[PDB]
RNA sequence: ACAGGUUUGGUCCUGGCCUUUCUAUUAAUUCUUAAUAAAAUUACACAUGCAAGUAUCCGCGCCCCGGUGAGAAUGCCCUCCAGAUCUUAAAGAUCAAAAGGAGCAGGUAUCAAGCACACCUAUAACGGUAGCUCAUAACGCCUUGCUCAACCACACCCCCACGGGAAACAGCAGUGAUAAAAAUUAAGCCAUGAACGAAAGUUUGACUAAGUUAUAUUAAUUAGAGUUGGUAAAUCUCGUGCCAGCCACCGCGGUCAUACGAUUAACCCAAAUUAAUAGAUCCACGGCGUAAAGAGUGUUUAAGAAAAAAAAUCACAAUAGAGUUAAAUUA
RNA sequence: UACACAACCAUGCAAGAAGAGACAAGUCGUAACAAGGUAAGCAUACUGGAAAGUGUGCUUGGAUUACC
């Protein structure tokens, strides 16, 4: 529909199943609904691991870099998937979250060590 | 769209003219528009409360026009700085006032709009720009005997690498793209950083209308 | 070369209906439309206003219309390019001789 | 190229048409040579009757 | 009909179903105005229990009370359906057994 | 169908089997033929048979027939550039007109292949969505991934109710 | 449609109605637990709670998501795009208003005429032509969201919203009235989308995870409903006696009722089974002497077929005028 | 600022008028079906409690039984 503003954004459309998510990485308007109209579907992300224990992430890089060079904004999970794939640099939020997880482990090991004695 | 039985809606077009007349006739003056209740931190005009992080700089500092109303020619050619700039940027960042237009409706004369020349981190811009965030309570005035001392800045070169290695997958994309064409060159691909210079969040953005060329 | 027309009918061939308007010809363009049920093509007519700056086309002329780059009015969006067949005065485009229906007015075997 | 080829085929068919029209013209002259001698007989009998 | 006539007339479309006595609704809640007895047509012979009711749409219609024996007086709220009785001419509604004021058929004890 | 002389020419197969695709320049086709004489028999059979086959695959090209106007049958193509392509037909047969028109102004097999090869690109096999545009709707139906809880119930350790019941205690 | 029942003493043909198939709502009877999907009477009026915030002030967003189908035959599809937004030096990309049109597009012609709906000059003023649409359906009337990754329209009403009624849930929950129609006045932003901020981060009745509901499917922890004359699977004994009553059509009941009510038995479905109402499907590429249909006749317009060649015109009561009377009858 | 302003229509009710149809047993005739006892019917006009009768043309959806 006609909008007053908005911008092209590569995001994840949560079109899936109950207790079973499945994201469609699409490039849509920022004023459009999540599962609504889009311009062109890029890829697909399966959050749940399959029988082989792999989270299937599918990226159409040839259209992703085209829309990025045309001016498409990116979301935080999209940049996270690109950083995990290696098409984009690793996100500072992923780096700091891994550091925080390491600090939580470093606190829990000392707590479990001081609990036994 | 275009139909033979469309109706000539005149009220919708009359209300546009009425609202456009009201916008300029009942245009709120900036003196009462930027007013502030220093006890509850609430704007009397709009009705919004200031953020929690701005409560100290309102009660302990002053704004630009509040220290510019006590100047002979409203500070022509004078330099004004900001507390946040003096706190974060060790480099001299000031504003060379070229023209000031205060609001005459104010009873204390502490509001107005001005233009000037911006020198952020020593870099002097040779274009005239309107000064931004005048109603902010962070402006500070530098005396006359320090006008030459505060401007003393050492132009030092930057140490940012001019070329950065590509991400792994994108680098392998070029390593496999140029290989199929018969290019035996094993040179490492680099990513340019010249046109990727970005200004920090403290850099004020222009307010003038951008002209399409 | 910035001269475009938003209409779909870039070039059309039709018959002249009326010439009562000054410097304007009323052309009836007939196309073939498929019947969704009978699967047969039937003749669908359509009225097109054309500008005749010379006022030369009469009722019954098979005329070609070209899309005007800008519509002069809300009804005149075409212009007369060439009168393909004048009523009663037909020139055979293959032999170049005047013909009256099926009979030749001047036989092409007599050059002189 | 295709437009020039079409023009050449049109001119070839035009020459064949001219030859056919000349043959039909001669056949028409033969028909005139039959109808003139029939009408010359049919004319004089009516004039003799009216005389 | 030739092809030109069939193209000029278009393909035949089926007509929409005309609304019956229930105005397209499955059921209708109406108040019983008068309970009486009607007689069937020529071959059959009986005394059918009917009632004139005022439907929720404001229309006053005749319905037929099925089953053997009923306790229905005036000012009784019943639910009628579009069941048409074959023996009674003009009666095209039937009272639903097991509703507000029309209980089920009781067994003779 | 049953009504008509040749009922076969009023079917989707006969209209789809005609391989004549004009170029993007062709706009108008004026066919001028006669209804008498043994010469215009091929043009009359062309108007009777192949005109619907050309008009089916060229819906935007105007086609206009004129009867008993000129002594010689002909075609006249009006292109977008303004060029008028005059075609003479006096003793040509029905098939010769089709092959001559496809030779002068048509689309080659190499031209017709790439258009459908580019149209095929629109439907991507890796995309997901409705059955009208894509091949798969719920990623659950992939043989390796997690089944579709509308078909196979999920285990107890994976449901959000059990997760919020563990988070409660 | 692979069809079947039904017109009559009987047969054939034409011809309508009903049955057999699938789906949705409501009602009745019955009912055990889970998972998934969906929650649908109301454009009638709303108590109460929440649903737009972010931020070193400015600013940016604030029917965007979400809701509804009242109006509009609205519209589907296709060109051109002003304008808005994102990154850049320009240029690019998204939404795309308005202007239109190859074509398509509900019923009704018992809506047949509309009544100014057109054109040229050169300027954005005067003037002159007498036009324009329409049986290929104009102009009217009635009904309706839709062709669905979606699109269109509305936001209390006066089509609009300066102004006037007048204090607005067609946001999430809930409440009155109404109706055959009955989800929680519940928890969170952990995941995604959106808004803000340079950012850690915040908000979000969108959404996520739950609660209720046999509306639908599946698994089993569950067994009741309908029917038993023909169509159409399946009945034994009693009671009534054209009464009570039954039926979708044929029809059954007046003294041995396999058709009513009860019992036995049997058949088909099954946590569902029937009833009602809506649907999907279904009329004519068939016919016109006797069943409905050849319009009382000829000519012409629009429109259509000219697909191979031939022909036009002769006794007798056509018709329109003027004149006359053999038989009979009568003043 | 100067004019028409419920004129025009839609939804219900209506004193009343008229028609059609259904409803197993009424009164008065016997019109049609058999040359239905005057052969039927069409258009039209008049008349009559009623079916109907008659006049002028028309049709056989009637016969004239066929060396009569
Ligand atoms: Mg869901
Ligand atoms: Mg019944
Ligand atoms: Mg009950
Ligand atoms: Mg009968
Ligand atoms: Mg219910
Ligand atoms: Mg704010
Ligand atoms: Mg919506
Ligand atoms: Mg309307
Ligand atoms: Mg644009
Ligand atoms: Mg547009
Ligand atoms: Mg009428
Ligand atoms: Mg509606
Ligand atoms: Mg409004
Ligand atoms: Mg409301
Ligand atoms: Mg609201
Ligand atoms: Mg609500
Ligand atoms: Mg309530
Ligand atoms: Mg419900
Ligand atoms: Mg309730
Ligand atoms: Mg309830
Ligand atoms: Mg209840
Ligand atoms: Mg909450
Ligand atoms: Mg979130
Ligand atoms: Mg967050
Ligand atoms: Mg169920
Ligand atoms: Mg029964
Ligand atoms: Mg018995
Ligand atoms: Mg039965
Ligand atoms: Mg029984
Ligand atoms: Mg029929
Ligand atoms: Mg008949
Ligand atoms: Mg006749
Ligand atoms: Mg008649
Ligand atoms: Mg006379
Ligand atoms: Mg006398
Ligand atoms: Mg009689
Ligand atoms: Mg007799
Ligand atoms: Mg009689
Ligand atoms: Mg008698
Ligand atoms: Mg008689
Ligand atoms: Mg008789
Ligand atoms: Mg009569
Ligand atoms: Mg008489
Ligand atoms: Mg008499
Ligand atoms: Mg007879
Ligand atoms: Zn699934």
């Amino acid at each position: 529909r006609a909008y007053r503003g908005g911008h092209l954004t590569i995001r994840l459309a949560l079109g899936g199943c109950t207790n079973r998510p499945f994201y469609r990485i699409v490039a849509a308007h920022s004023k459009c609904p999540r599962d609504g109209r889009f311009v062109e579907q890029l890829g697909s992300y399966d959050p749940l691991p399959n029988s082989h224990g792999e989270k299937l992430v599918a990226l159409n890089f040839d259209r992703i870099r085209h829309w990025i060079g045309c001016g498409a904004h990116l979301s935080k999970p999209v940049e996270k998937l690109l950083g995990l794939s290696g098409f984009y640099p690793l996100h500072p939020m992923m780096i700091t979250n891994a550091e925080r997880l390491r600090r939580k482990r470093a606190r829990e090991v000392l707590l479990a060590s001081q609990k036994t004695d | 769209m275009a139909r033979k039985k469309v109706r000539p809606r005149l009220i919708a077009e009359l209300a546009r003219r009425v609202r456009a007349l009201r916008e300029q006739r009942e245009r709120p003056r900036d003196s009462q528009r930027y007013a502030l209740d220093y006890e509850t931190m609430m704007r009397p005009h709009s009705g919004n409360r200031l953020p929690m992080r701005a409560w100290a700089d309102v009660r302990h500092e002053s704004r630009l026009l509040q220290l510019l109303n006590r100047l002979p020619l409203f500070g022509l050619g004078r330099l004004v700085t900001r507390k946040s700039w003096l706190w974060q940027h060790d480099e001299p960042c000031y504003w060379r006032l070229t023209r000031v237009r205060p609001d005459y409706a104010a009873e204390n004369l502490d509001h107005g709009k001005a233009w000037g020349i911006l020198t952020f981190k020593g870099k002097t811009e040779s274009e005239a720009r309107e000064i931004e965030q005048v109603m902010y309570h962070d402006w500070r005035l530098v005396p006359k005997h320090e006008e030459e001392a505060f401007t003393a800045f050492t132009l030092v070169p930057e140490d940012t690498p001019l070329s950065v290695p590509y991400p792994p997958l994108l680098r392998a994309m070029i390593l496999a793209q140029r290989q199929k064409y018969g290019d035996t060159s094993t040179e490492e691909p680099m990513l340019n950083l010249e046109r990727a210079r970005i200004d920090p969040w403290d850099y004020p953005a222009k307010l003038e209308a951008k002209t399409k060329t | 070369s910035i001269a475009r027309s938003s209409v779909h009918a870039k070039w059309v061939v039709g018959k002249v209906i009326g010439t009562a308007m000054q410097k304007t010809a009323k052309v009836r363009v007939t196309r073939l439309v498929l019947d969704p049920y009978l699967l047969k093509y039937f003749n669908k007519r359509k009225t097109y206003f054309a500008h005749d700056a010379l006022q030369q086309c009469t009722v019954g002329d098979i005329v070609l219309l070209k899309a005007l780059p800008v519509p002069r009015t809300k009804h005149v969006k075409h212009e007369l390019a060439e009168i393909i067949f004048k009523v009663g005065q037909v020139i055979d485009p293959v032999t170049g001789k005047p013909c009256a229906g099926t009979t030749y007015l001047e036989s092409p075997i007599s050059p002189e | 190229e295709l437009m020039a080829w079409n023009q050449a085929e049109n001119q070839r068919l035009h020459e064949l048409r001219l030859a056919r029209l000349r043959q039909e013209a001669l056949e028409q002259e033969r028909r005139q040579a039959e109808e003139a001698v029939l009408q010359a007989r049919e004319a004089q009998a009516w004039a003799q009757l009216k005389e | 009909a030739t092809l030109n006539q069939m193209h000029r007339l278009g393909p035949p479309k089926h007509p929409p179903g005309k609304m019956g006595p229930t105005a397209g609704r499955p059921q209708l809640k109406g108040v019983v105005l008068r309970t009486f007895i009607r007689k069937p047509k020529k071959p059959n012979s009986a005394n059918r229990k009917c009632c004139r009711v005022r439907l929720s749409t404001g229309r006053e219609a005749v319905c037929f009370i099925p089953g053997e024996g009923h306790s229905l007086q005036e000012h009784h709220v019943v639910l009628v359906q579009g069941g048409r009785t074959q023996d009674l001419p003009g009666v095209k509604l039937t009272v639903v057994r097991g509703k507000y004021d029309c209980g089920h058929v009781q067994k003779k004890k | 169908p049953m009504k008509g002389r040749f009922p076969i020419r009023r079917t989707l197969q006969y209209l789809g089997q005609g391989d004549v695709v004009f170029k993007d320049s062709v706009k108008v086709m004026t066919v001028n033929y006669n209804t008498h004489g043994e010469l215009g028999e091929g043009a009359r059979k062309f108007v009777f048979f192949n005109i619907p086959q050309i008009q089916y695959k060229n819906p935007w090209v105007q086609i206009t027939m004129f009867k008993n106007m000129t002594p010689s049958p002909f075609l006249r193509f009006y292109l977008d550039s303004g060029e008028q392509v005059l075609v003479d037909v006096e003793s040509k047969s029905n098939k010769e007109i089709v092959e001559h028109i496809r030779k002068i102004l048509g689309k080659n097999e190499e031209t017709l292949e790439k258009e459908e090869q580019e149209k095929k690109q629109l439907s991507h096999p890796a995309h997901f969505g409705p059955r009208k545009y894509c091949l798969r709707e719920c990623m659950c139906e992939v043989e390796g991934q997690v089944p579709c809880p509308g078909l196979v119930p999920l285990p107890k350790e994976m449901t959000g109710k059990y997760k919020a019941a563990l988070k409660a205690t």
